[PDB]
């Protein structure tokens, strides 16, 4: 969760040089974005997720 | 094969995929100074990671009538970090560097650059004896750039492409270690360069170590379609620089 | 270099020149069961070539504002020759797959499909307290498509590209055995699959064992002279199939 | 310098087949060109070079 | 990769980068006539440098109508330097040959030659009992040129490309020495072709050994922007030419 003490920093993206096309193709194109953990990765302390929110039985 | 190539030099990292190959200087590679060769008495400082890392300089727009660029090295990373810091508050620097140049197109676009690395290019005057301003002949991470004819303006270089502003013949100007960005089978220039001085340490402000220069030969080209925008993007590293003469911060 | 691949199972051969590698499953590659982890007593059914072969189903068209599509499979093949049969005949079957996909471009195309292999992909509905008909969970060779939008179709499942039909993230939908198909690298995704169920046999009428589905993230487009029409072909070779409690065709 | 005596040849460039290219590609190209000395190479006789002209001095 | 090809003959060079490979003849490279097969008494004569070496022949013009071209060797030679003069002093000739074309195209053209090598291809006439002009069967390095249609032109060949001057299914005409220039793979087709005859040496101006054949099969075409002009060029070195009987000069 969120806190001031334990803040990580920014990941940002920047053109180094531009998108240079030939004549008859399309310019405008999309980049896709992965993530995951590496091999020293850790977690440690067990709570409820705060994504599920009911509020009956499910009858 | 051999086209790809990775180079890590601190916590940056560049993986190019249409490399040519590296040119390394006169066949040296960068390398600390002896005790032999050394001058000075006191300890130097050597940074080695916060120092020794690529910088990336502003990026050049390339159009059909584009003429040329330069740079002074190692007055461009004045404002660069930590280099920058520990270029203000020494007396004598010492480096070697890694220039990487960045430049991408289609299989549809031609062009060809000529990536040259310059050691001492003592630029000429516009009018010949008139003092030049230093925001001329270096203006930091922002590019010079070339005319085509005969420029003449007031206490500036003399920015002709066919004499590359040091009175020579520019076809002749590939003596020196130097790559081409040739768009139909290149992507980038990677150019390796050493310490080249005729002292051992010098100041890093009232002297010029190198220019950088890169300059179309095959005038940049595309049919009516294509993509108009092609930039051209110049990272820098640091190699084994050190610091000596440790005072306050300052330039005069 | 290894982008070109060969596979042959039976007297069918694919031969493809832009591939990129073959996914095994979780590592496991399809084998017969064992006298182990078996359940039945009587001798099992095994064909290995009038059944353990590739079989091609649909193309279906890929325009730029395509969503996606979907094919269960132990019941896209109900049609498609012995292994058809072999199904009608027999009460308990048990096979692995592997599920090859086509699609190709030129080098002036774009766009990018998702090809996963999701177990037991347990669809929603469009109406929430509403039976679903089997009509619109599988259609045979005939895939069914996702809408970009809320679908409320009547006895359907819940076509929404950013649920999968299962309501979950999309983007987290690569958890499975997958690839992609780049058109700037691939033509092709070779998906090798084993058996995955919760008994050792199980029937291939009232069982759905899994679903292929194609995605495009990245959306088709192309320049205003290029091709079309760029269809995507699905072929799919049962492997290790094998056939047991032999009594009369029928399903009910 | 020019002699009749030791004359040396011709270098030319002809067409072998043309340039074909793909439509919404340009088609006037351009060609560099290189020299440099073999490692069997020599140079005997010292002399001025006819390229420095000079009238006065350089105050 | 073995798509890069150099070949040296003499003082004449070929750098090929996108060739396919080099067909050789029936299996058979070129070599001198040895002491047993021999029937003339006296010493022949080898150049072996002023004849063995690359011809460049006349380049044609290939347009979307073009159905294809011949040449006869040895009298494409007539007037090729020291091989057409060694040709012109001697009564018995004998050498072998190799036939590269070049043809390049780019990556947006489509179209497909048949390069073959056939010996002995005496050709029919347009009019059945009529006698045909030397200048028609060849012409030295310029070439002649087949029609779509049925020919019928006085003292002429009968020029029609589905029966290649001969008589024959263009089709089956694969059984010589033959290779293919398909501008999406291909820029060039390397023969080498040994001498055969029925006798151990002959006269190069009375007898025809064989005759170069370029058909396009797949026609060339383009879209409405690329480049019109395509040449084809033909180039010819003999190889192991050695010349018996020599008197003066003519050919009567």
């Amino acid at each position: 969760s969120k806190d001031i003490y334990t803040d990580a920093g920014f990941i940002t993206c920047w053109y180094q040089t531009s998108i240079v096309v030939p004549a008859e193709v399309q310019n405008q194109s999309v980049i896709l974005c992965f993530v995951s953990a590496c091999n020293d990765f850790s977690v440690r302390l067990l709570r409820d997720s705060p994504f599920v929110r009911q509020t009956a039985f499910y009858q | 094969s051999d086209r790809v190539r990775s180079i890590t030099l601190g916590n940056s990292t560049i993986t190019t995929q249409e490399s040519a190959n590296v040119v390394v200087g006169y066949g040296v590679w960068p390398d600390y100074l002896s005790d032999e060769e050394a001058t000075a008495e006191d300890q130097p400082t050597q940074p080695d990671v916060a120092t020794c890392r690529f910088y990336t300089l502003d990026s050049v727009s390339w159009m059909k009538e584009s003429q040329g660029w330069w740079w002074k090295f190692p007055d461009a990373l004045r404002d660069m970090g930590l280099f920058g810091q520990n270029m203000q508050y020494h007396y004598l620097g010492r480096s070697g560097y890694t220039i990487h140049v960045q430049c991408n197109a289609s299989k549809f676009h031609q062009g060809c650059l000529l990536v040259v690395c310059v050691p001492e290019a003592e630029m000429g005057a516009a009018n010949i004896n008139e003092k030049i301003n230093r925001e001329h002949l270096s203006n930091g991470e922002v590019a010079n750039t070339f005319s085509g004819t005969k420029s003449s303006n007031t206490n500036d270089v003399q920015q002709a492409v066919f004499n590359a502003g040091m009175g020579v013949a520019v076809g002749n100007l590939t003596i020196f270690p130097h790559q081409w960005i040739n768009l139909r089978t290149n992507n980038c220039a990677t150019i390796v360069m050493p310490y080249i001085n005729s002292v051992p340490m010098d100041n890093m402000f009232r002297h010029y170590n190198f220019t950088l220069m890169i300059i179309p030969f095959a005038k940049l080209d595309y049919a009516a379609g294509s993509s108009t925008y092609i930039p051209i993007t110049v990272t820098v590293a640091p190699m084994c620089a050190e610091y000596n003469g440790l005072r306050l911060a300052g330039h005069q």
